[PDB]
RNA sequence: AGGUGUUGGUUGAUAUAGACAGCAGGAUGGUGGCCAUGGAAGUCGGAAUCCGCUAAGGAGUGUGUAACAACUCACCUGCCG
């Protein structure tokens, strides 16, 4: 469902903003994550011996802030008999905020995506490592494994493992033992390897495909005795699936013992896919400047001269623009318009005066610029393709172009 | 389109020399026929002019020069260089 | 269809000839479709346009020549796209209506010119064009401060000349109209005898 | 580069033509069937693709 | 230096992607100011497109509204304030009383292109069918209701 | 599955009231018709698909653009028989 997922992604991103900046006291802040497979039975055990051990903390305040906040979490996971698909994140404790004010809190939700992580801390605030770089860590990969005794299709998220499909076959011998028959018994024995590996080319159209497109941003093919090199390079193997094959892995093991080994045989190419998907777009932007057609902009004054009109195709952005959006609102005249400010102009600047009628021009609260471009990304175009600056062409991009672009569609006639 | 073609005639009409077409070094020769008179116009620059009392003999002689100048190896929608037919009709008018 | 379509027009000509005993004869060389239905808004109460094919006009006369011998004179008076703008109330106020309302526009790249069009100096209002396909025809001008003000007063189109290709396309850069597009009258049919 | 009405004379023999879909032939622009015998006088004609 | 330009802007309410600026960016006026110039001057047309005329001088632009065909049909069929989610076919079908159509044939008298009032009502009813409506029988019935005793002035 | 080689057959329209070539002059406004879309000026798209004017001009045959512009063809005219 399009409407059912997209209420859950952007809404829960604003709940994780206000809880992290909690800023309470002592060390009475139960931060917690259970991975989905585990029993809830092995948690009501552990937190039973963390109630007679937590009674020998010397300080009067710290110890009872704990043993109040430990027996509130004891009755949250009684309502859970099991732990669902995707886990359970438990935030308990007792904050302090505006106005010298104590307010207790005790959250427990099933997230989106099956996470794998285990966690138990008690700091002065709330902890978030495995929420803001796994549920943010998006693009998926696909893992085929090939051998004479089986095959198996499975995925790898950031830190998740699913086993989609697998199927065994009884492959023949190699070793011949006649004369005339031993000629044709070699065509008749290699013949029963072709309709195996075409039942792995064709079963790659069952599991990995979606909406005249494949549902992954990469691919890896495993095996041993060189039987990836007979699926990887054949005419029966599909064009778009053949063009994402990122690896030819040779190993010991196979099946469920050797699905785990191909995840840590490609630790240097699983983290080298956005480093090409972002480098092509920074390479494609300097080829527009090379050519004599003239479809490119730079600055926060020329990109707003040419985004309100015919809006740009792919809005090119360096994530860390320091520039942000401040709205201006006059005293007597009541006249208002939205503006953008550079390094010096935002800190100390009494140039903000009405001038026309001679009055004070006050500025109502701000709004970040990479955040405001996401308030209107489907409005003025589509595809918010944010880019980075680590690479050999990403390096000069930011300082060379100040962090902004815009590959325009039609022949826009600039004036300067 | 760069290399101007230089045409020069012999035998009071019957042979035709064609130099520097694309800037080739080799020099084409064409032989018009007997009962047909080749020339160079007085009112235009690179204008061959093909006379005679017979439509067949005349017009085959037109076509030999026009198929001396055909481009090899190259995209022919772009290099449009040659010698091709302009005006048919008659030697004197009534 | 085209069987019951002609059955209303032979009844319209026996109606319009008896109703308007005075007449005109006009053509249509370069006169458009909006231009007709601007001059349709002019004399509507006292002019009704009725054009047509030749032999449907030739046949309609044969039924009339028994009744009116005065319609004998319009059997060799049909050359061009002939029409008959009818008239009764006044023939010196309908013709001088279409004299002072000729609807103008820039000329065809084809039609000859009655006048011998003399050319003064001018100014366009553009950037850098070229004086490379202009100096062939024989007006050797000067590119004087952006807009090319004309130096030489040499005529291009005169009485009878065919406005062809090379001086027709180079006048789309300067934007001018010599004439006003309108119907040039040929004959006048008043009361059963032709008088100008 | 070139005179602009010595290009309608040079394009006429190589650019303003028609093609057999079945035998890649070249025929005058105002055709309906191929000339040759190999395609069997077909009417799958299509024009010669323009230059940019 | 007069130069009258025709800009089919959003009318009453303000839009989204303003492409007025190739006309108004190489000459002077701001790309924020013209979107709110039409916000008041048109008034209660609400969300009806009318191609507005600008008397472009040295000084400032005179805002005045052009006569049209599709603006008078959606305004007479009466609406309260509306949303932008927009159901399949926003098109309507009520009953336009014949008091408004004969009044619009006197407003058609000022554009000035036609014969008498036996042939300006059939082309105002010709513009009314495009939205969706009928006045006691469809425009099949309005070639038979006009002749003999229709509301002719 | 196909052919404008040539040859028999079947049905229905266009014509001396001037067709069929070819060779010439028109191909409109309310109107930029309304629902969608950043635009739908006739030309991806959606169902709906009218009249003032007439010798004739269709709520449109294709080529072309971000919207058009700009150039054809439906339908009629002069020559010709």
């Amino acid at each position: 469902s399009a409407a059912d997922r997209n209420v859950e992604i952007w809404k829960i991103k604003k709940l994780i903003k206000s809880l992290e900046a909690a800023r309470g006291n002592g060390t009475s802040m139960i931060s917690l994550i259970i991975p989905p497979k585990d029993q809830i039975s092995r948690v009501a055990k552990m937190l039973a011996d963390e109630f007679g051990t937590a009674s020998n903390i010397k300080s009067r305040v710290n110890r009872l802030s704990v043993l109040g906040a430990i027996t509130s979490v004891q009755q949250r996971l009684k309502l859970y008999n099991k732990v669902p698909p995707n886990g359970l994140v438990v935030y308990c404790g007792t904050i302090v905020t505006e106005e010298g004010k104590e307010k207790k809190v005790n959250i427990d939700f099933e997230p989106f995506k099956p996470i794998n992580t285990s966690l138990y801390l008690c700091d002065n605030k709330f902890h978030t490592e495995a929420l803001t770089a796994l549920l943010s860590d998006d693009s998926k990969f696909g893992f085929i494994v090939i051998d004479g005794s089986g095959a198996l299709f499975g995925t790898l998220q950031g830190n998740t493992r699913e086993v989609l499909h697998k199927f065994t076959v009884d492959l023949p011998k190699k070793h011949g033992r006649a004369a005339q028959s031993a000629l044709r018994f070699a065509r008749l024995r290699m013949e029963k390897r072709h309709n195996y590996v075409r039942k792995v080319a064709e079963t790659a159209v069952q599991l990995f495909i979606s909406g005249d497109k494949v549902n992954v941003a990469g691919l890896v093919l495993a095996g041993s005795a060189d039987f990836k090199t007979e699926l990887s390079q054949s005419d029966m193997f599909d064009q778009r699936l053949q063009s994402k094959v990122l690896k030819l892995v040779d190993i010991s093991y196979g099946g469920e013992n050797g699905f785990n080994q191909a995840i840590e045989l490609s630790t240097e190419v699983l983290s080298n896919v956005k480093f090409i998907q972002e480098k092509k777009l920074i390479g494609r932007y300097f080829d527009e400047i090379s050519q004599d057609t003239g479809k490119y902009c730079f600055g926060v004054e020329d990109t707003l001269k040419a985004l309100e009109m015919g809006a740009v195709e792919i809005l090119i952005v360096y994530e860390n623009l320091d520039i942000m959006r401040y709205v201006l609102h006059c005293q007597g005249t009541e006249e208002e318009k939205i503006l953008y400010l550079t390094p010096e102009q935002e800190k100390d600047k009494s140039h903000f005066t009405d001038k026309e009628t001679g009055q004070e021009h006050e500025l109502i609260e701000s709004m970040p610029l990479l955040e405001w471009f996401a308030n209107n990304y489907k409005k003025f175009g589509a595809t918010l393709e944010i880019v980075t600056d680590k690479s050999q062409e990403g390096s000069q991009f930011v300082k060379g172009f100040g962090g902004i672009g815009g590959i325009l569609r039609y022949r826009v006639d600039f004036q300067g | 389109a760069h290399f101007p073609i230089n045409v020069v005639i012999q035998e009071n009409g019957s042979l035709v020399e064609i130099r520097n077409f694309l800037g080739e070094k080799y020099i084409r020769r064409v032989r018009m026929r007997p009962g047909v008179a080749c020339s160079v116009s007085q009112a235009q620059k690179d204008e061959l002019v093909l006379e005679g009392n017979d439509i067949e003999l005349v017009s085959n002689s037109a076509a030999l020069i026009q198929q001396a100048t055909t481009v090899k190896n190259k995209d022919i929608r772009k290099f449009l260089d040659g010698i091709y037919v302009s005006e048919k009709g008659t030697v004197q008018q009534a | 269809d085209r069987a019951t379509w002609k059955s209303n027009y032979f009844l319209k000509i026996i109606q319009l000839l008896d109703d308007y005993p005075k007449c005109f004869i006009v053509g249509a060389d370069n006169v458009g479709s909006k231009q007709m239905q601007q001059i349709r808004m002019s004399l509507r109460g006292k002019a009704v346009v009725l054009m047509g094919k030749n032999t449907m006009m030739r046949k309609a006369i044969r039924g009339h020549l028994e009744n009116n011998p005065a319609l004998e004179k319009l059997l060799p008076h049909i050359r061009g796209n002939v029409g008959f703008v009818f008239t009764k109330e006044d023939l010196t106020e309908i013709r001088d209506m279409l004299l002072a309302n000729k609807v103008p526009a820039a000329a065809r790249a084809g039609a000859i010119a009655p006048c011998e069009v003399t050319v003064p100096a001018q100014n366009t209002g553009l950037g850098p064009e070229k004086t490379s396909f202009f100096q062939a025809l024989g007006i050797t001008t000067k590119i004087s401060r952006g807009t090319i003000e004309i130096l030489s007063d040499v005529q291009l189109i005169k009485t009878g000349d065919k406005v062809g290709a090379s001086e027709a396309t180079l006048l789309n850069m300067l934007n001018i109209s010599p004439f006003s597009f309108g119907l040039i009258i040929q004959q006048v049919f008043d009361n059963g005898s032709i008088y100008n | 580069i070139i005179e602009p009405s010595l290009r309608q004379l040079a394009q006429k023999y190589n650019c303003d033509k028609m093609i057999c879909r079945k035998c890649y032939a070249r025929l005058h622009p105002r055709a309906v069937n191929c000339r040759k015998k190999k395609c069997g006088h077909t009417n799958n004609l299509r024009p010669k693709k323009k230059v940019k | 230096e007069i130069k009258v330009v025709y800009l089919r802007c959003t009318g009453g309410e303000v839009g989204a992607t303003s492409a007025l600026a190739p006309k108004i960016g190489p000459l002077g006026l701001s790309p924020k100011k013209v979107g709110d110039d039409i916000a008041k001057a048109t008034g209660d047309w609400k969300g009806l497109r009318i191609t507005v005329k600008l008397t472009i001088q040295n000084r400032q632009a005179q805002i005045e509204v052009v006569p049209s065909a599709s603006a008078l049909i959606i305004k007479a069929l009466k609406e309260p304030p509306r949303d932008r989610k927009k159901q399949k076919n926003i098109k309507h079908s009520g009953n336009i009383t014949f008091d408004e159509i004969v009044n619009i044939a006197r407003q058609m008298r000022h554009r000035s292109l036609a014969r008498e009032l036996s042939g300006t009502i059939k082309e105002i009813l010709g513009t009314a069918q495009s939205v969706g409506c009928n006045v006691d029988g469809r425009h099949p019935h309005d070639i038979i209701d006009d002749i003999n005793s229709g509301a002719v002035e």
